[PDB]
């Protein structure tokens, strides 16, 4: 339930509203199914559903000194795809037909109307 | 012949918008809130109700989409080391805050400041605030340390004077030239830093590519 | 929009055939009035979005052929335009409604850590690598590439002189050898 | 954003030449500009002026001294030789 807190209608708050149906979790995962201001919903082990915190990613840090430098030694080649849509399917209509098929007095109402169908 | 003989390093800015804010309407609600005979009479004129909220939804998730796009480009998250030395350069004002409850820069800060039910509703955007900062926290931090081969590998590690020689390197200027005005450009672009600090306040015309966004989706709702 | 013929938008019927068969002109014209109405709005409203997605597709075709005309008719130095990493080369293949790119992409594998230093001060004079930086495993000094590791004898055709030895931050003392002395 | 860029600052005018003719020889630069204060010919790169002495490392010969347009005499060092 969007924008209500669970008062109006296991059960669980959150800061987008009454959510029903889920279990906390504490810790933290890579997003499945967004829920909305960092939470998140997937369907894993007994099978259940759990809402928890988005997480960015794993924390890596870089051993910066003032005299040290890393170079690699070994290397690797390798392929990605990416797809990208050209054309749509290109149509027609007769827009008398359309609205007045088979109609000589519709067509002659139509008439009163201009150059919509231009 | 002209050659010149001394140079100078600048900073400038540059503000572009990359979402605005997702909402949706009740079609029923909106047109014949809470009356029987009324969605009656409206129940003949077909999917027009359908079509609207369709078309709102798509319009929310694309906004989510674009504003992902834009940030989150990296999975690893890195960290300044808890010592700030790279001889001379001070990141100190774009660099975020740990004693501020909210760990954002001053510049930050500053820009924060600077910008201020009949059916309809607002939604909150997926990602807040605070995940946005991490992600340019991140950002800033491989870049101060490691230089761009933390976008094209794995982050390898170089002291921060060889890679500014490197960079002016790519721009056909040997490194002699840093290598023996360090102290000078260093001091420059902390100046520059400083002035631009001061600059992005006190002119009520540089975050209106912002206003006028929120202003249009205000207008937008009110009519 | 076909099923949008099947609502009678208020009139006493969505068949135009059996409106007219049963009722007056002046009354079976105020009943095709309200159809034409409805059925004029449809079809409009079907024409506006065929004009926005259009847009969007044009877009993306021409996103399309500046990809194609840069990235398979020469090698780009746009990072992340044409696949992540260093790009080489690609290839393209066809779909329904649209192409595939198959990017090609070089990505430094295994990484190890050395000392480094700006210069090498050999007889009072500076020394700086013509291409490449200067690395040390703690014994010896060389010169090496900055993507792949192959380490080079320091001689006086890797580096270049510059100013003296009192200026640099950071100078490490060296030997730099003349090949032409042995000889 | 906040973009860091790089501006020349303060300008000199100079006397410059495409090519040098030393022993029947042109000369050109690998990279930089022929440049000269009014006595003495140097070369120096383009964005930031400082000069070095012509020698024969930082040059590459091409062709006659006969063909080019603008080319002008003067003496081009030889390093080896005093070694
Ligand atoms: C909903 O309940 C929460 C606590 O359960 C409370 O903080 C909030 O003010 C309530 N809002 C409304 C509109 O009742
Ligand atoms: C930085 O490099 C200098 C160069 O000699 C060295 O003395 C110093 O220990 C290094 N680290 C710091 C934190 O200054
Ligand atoms: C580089 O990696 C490949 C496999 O990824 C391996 O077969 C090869 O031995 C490696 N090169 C070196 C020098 O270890
Ligand atoms: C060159 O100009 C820059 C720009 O202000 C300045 O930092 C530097 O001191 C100047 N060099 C001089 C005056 O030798
Ligand atoms: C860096 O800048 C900050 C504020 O601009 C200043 O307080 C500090 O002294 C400067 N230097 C260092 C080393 O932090
Ligand atoms: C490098 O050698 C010179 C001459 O022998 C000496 O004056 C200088 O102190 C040496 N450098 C260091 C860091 O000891």
């Amino acid at each position: 339930y969007q924008d209500v807190n669970c008062t109006e209608v296991n059960v669980f708050q959150t800061r987008a509203g009454c959510l029903i149906g889920a279990e906390h979790v504490n810790n933290s995962y890579e997003c499945d199914i967004p829920i909305g201001a960092g939470i998140c919903a997937s369907y894993q082990t007994s099978q259940s559903i759990i809402a928890y915190t988005m997480s960015l990613g794993a924390e890596n840090s870089v051993a910066y000194s003032n005299n040290s430098i890393a170079i690699p030694t070994n290397f690797t080649i390798s392929v990605t795809t990416e797809i990208l849509p050209v054309s749509m399917t290109k149509t027609s209509v007769d827009c008398t037909m359309y609205i007045c098929g088979d109609s000589t007095e519709c067509s002659n109402l139509l008439l009163q109307y201009g150059s919509f169908c231009t | 012949i002209a050659i010149p003989t001394n140079f100078t390093i600048s900073v400038t800015t540059e503000i572009l918008p990359v979402s605005m804010t997702k909402t949706s309407v009740d079609c029923t609600m909106y047109i014949c809130g809470d009356s029987t005979e009324c969605s009656n009479l409206l129940l003949q004129y077909g999917s027009f109700c359908t079509q609207l909220n369709r078309a709102l939804t798509g319009i929310a998730v694309e906004q989510d989409k674009n504003t992902q796009e834009v940030f989150a480009q990296v999975k690893q998250i890195y960290k300044t080391p808890p010592i700030k030395d790279f001889g001379g350069f001070n990141f100190s004002q774009i660099l975020p805050d740990p004693s501020k409850p909210s760990k954002r820069s001053p510049i930050e800060d500053l820009l924060f400041n600077k910008v201020t039910f009949n059916g309809l509703t607002v939604l909150p955007p997926l990602l807040t605030d605070e995940m946005i900062a991490q992600y340019t926290s991140a950002l800033l931090a491989g870049t101060i340390t490691s230089g761009w081969t933390f976008g094209a590998g794995p982050a390898l590690q170089i002291p921060f004077p060889m890679q500014m020689a490197y960079r002016f390197n790519g721009i056909g200027v040997t490194q002699n030239v840093l290598y023996e005005n360090q102290k000078l450009i260093a001091n420059q672009f902390n100046s520059a830093i400083g002035k631009i600090q001061d600059s992005l306040s006190s002119t009520p015309s540089a975050l209106g590519k912002l206003q006028d966004v929120v202003n249009q989706n205000a207008q937008a709702l009110n009519t | 929009l076909v099923k949008q013929l099947s609502s009678n938008f208020g009139a006493i019927s969505s068949v135009l055939n059996d409106i007219l068969s049963r009722l007056d002109p002046p009354e079976a014209e105020v009943q095709i009035d309200r159809l034409i109405t409805g059925r004029l709005q449809s079809l409009q409203t079907y024409v506006t979005q065929q004009l926005i997605r259009a847009a969007e597709i044009r877009a993306s075709a021409n996103l399309a052929a500046t990809k194609m005309s840069e990235c398979v008719l020469g090698q780009s130095k746009r990072v992340d335009f044409c696949g992540k990493g260093y790009h080489l080369m690609s290839f393209p293949q066809s779909a329904p409604h649209g192409v595939v790119f198959l990017h090609v992409t070089y990505v430094p594998a295994q990484e190890k850590n050395f000392t480094t230093a700006p210069a090498i001060c050999h007889d009072g004079k500076a020394h700086f690598p013509r291409e490449g930086v200067f690395v040390s495993n703690g014994t010896h000094w060389f010169v090496t590439q900055r993507n792949f590791y192959e380490p080079q004898i320091i001689t006086t055709d890797n580096t270049f002189v510059s100013g003296n030895c009192d200026v640099v931050i950071g100078i490490v003392n060296n030997t730099v050898y003349d090949p032409l002395q042995p000889e």
